[PDB]
């Protein structure tokens, strides 16, 4: 089968700047007829993929005049001249010169935008949790900027490694920051066995981190 | 308009069968080739198999990797384009879409190849505890753990309060999923008004409705 | 009868 290799995996532009993205096959794609069947997908954050550009360079109606399609034989390009906010999600070629049909791995398009530091709230464990038997202690870190992030959770003073589900938002439609939840999860023994429940963020925007907390004795 | 839309993705055991159907409209599905192209969470595209129109005989293609267990199918009489699946793999766990060509695509089907048993979530409210008096800006949420299998939708205030919130995708650990939903409003419409999240589990027909309440002791 | 092409897959 024919191998599709796809470069850069991601990228981080700015609205207005130019963007350039590869696409390799193991073999050259010039079919028996003498039409190269080079497709571009683009597939924007929980929608469907859709159709670009075909045989190597022709745009689908609809499509914008700021995406180019170049290329032949084993070696092609996707170009958009300059990024808008709606060029945010993942690239994929698609072969049909050979069957197999073979796509490409795809390449993440990010939108740069400036730093920011996140917004932290912590959250003690409900009522309605508390009755089964478990525990959980809740950190929103919102609206920051770049993704790259650590989340340390305290008890009375030490470090907990395990018990930790984190999870990260896409950009933001608006102002593409992201937005991260941190839920440390003990059983009700444990949690009451305690007193002080405390998260730290440390990012880039600051050389100390950001500590928010709660005690279970005091309202 | 074009329109493709998928029915039959579910939970389903390995080794075990499922059918999926793709009902079109808009078109003429009838001088259309047909495609299945697959996506297992979190990764890249995968074409799966291909059905011609009935002027090239209804002529069938296949990956490697579904070849002599899946079947593509069409009902011209009806708009319908199908998949029956056997002796079903974890690999095959994936969103399915329906393809006319490589141009229109459905919004997708989800198919969970696992042994884990359909599990409703608990639904827990995040309330600001001890400390902060007025901050101007207030962060309220919703922590959906322990469901199976995908997908859970969270709205706040049946999708009136639209500005400020983040879901957050699920993560699974050890055969169950944890989701959370954060809303910011400002001080003047909490408590004062009311901030309600709705979350909803269609896979055991689960649906809660959780008020965010203060705590302040 | 004649089938629709997109022009995505040869043949
Ligand atoms: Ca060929």
């Amino acid at each position: 089968d024919v191998v599709m290799t796809q470069t850069p995996l991601t990228l981080s532009v700015t609205i207005g700047q130019p963007a350039s993205i590869s696409c390799k096959s193991s073999q050259s794609l010039l079919d028996s007829d003498g039409k190269t069947y080079l497709n571009w997908l683009l597939q924007r954050p929980g929608q469907s993929p859709k159709r670009l550009i075909y045989l190597v360079s022709k745009l689908d109606s609809g499509v914008p005049d700021r995406f180019t399609g170049s290329g032949s034989g084993t070696d092609f390009t996707l170009k958009i001249s300059r990024v808008e906010a709606e060029d945010l999600g993942v690239y994929y070629c698609w072969q049909g010169s050979h069957f197999p049909y073979t796509f490409g791995g795809g390449t993440k398009l990010e939108i740069k935008r400036a730093d920011a530091a996140p917004t932290v709230s912590i959250f003690p464990p409900s009522s309605e949790q508390l009755t089964s038997g478990g525990a959980s202690v809740v950190c929103f870190l919102n609206n920051f900027y770049p993704k790259d992030i650590n989340v340390k959770w305290k008890i009375d003073g030490s470090e907990r490694q395990n018990g930790v589900l984190n999870s990260w938002t896409d950009q933001d439609s608006k102002d593409s920051t992201y937005s991260m939840s941190s839920t440390l999860t003990l059983t009700k023994d444990e949690y009451e066995r305690h007193n002080s429940y405390t998260c730290e963020a440390t990012h880039k925007t600051s050389t100390s981190p950001i500590v928010k907390s709660f005690n279970r004795n005091e309202c | 308009e074009v329109q493709l839309e998928e029915s039959g993705g579910r939970l389903v055991q390995p080794k075990g069968s499922l059918k999926l159907s793709c009902a079109a409209s808009g078109f003429s599905f009838n001088t259309n080739a047909m495609n299945w192209v697959r996506q297992a969470p979190g990764k890249g595209l995968e074409w799966v198999a291909r059905i011609r129109s009935k002027i090239n005989n209804y002529s069938t293609y296949y990956a490697d990797s579904v070849k002599d267990r899946f079947t593509i199918s069409r009902d011209d009489s009806q708009s319908m384009l199908y998949l029956q699946m056997n002796n079903l793999k974890t690999e095959d766990t994936a969103m399915y879409y329906c393809v006319r060509g490589t141009t229109y695509w459905g919004q997708g089907t989800l198919v969970t190849v696992s042994a884990a048993k359909t599990t409703p979530p608990s639904v827990y409210p995040l309330a600001p505890g001890s400390a902060a008096q007025t901050n101007s800006m207030v962060t309220l949420g919703c922590l959906v753990k322990g469901y199976f299998p995908e997908p859970v939708t969270v709205t706040w205030n049946s999708g009136s309060l639209s500005s400020g919130v983040h879901t957050f995708p699920a993560v699974l650990q050890s055969d169950l999923y944890t989701l959370s939903s954060s809303v910011t409003v400002p001080s003047s419409p909490r408590p004062s008004e009311t901030v309600t999240c709705n979350v909803a589990h269609p896979a055991s027909s689960t649906k809660v409705d959780k008020k965010i309440v203060p705590r302040d002791c | 009868e004649e089938e629709d092409d997109d022009m995505g897959f040869g043949l």
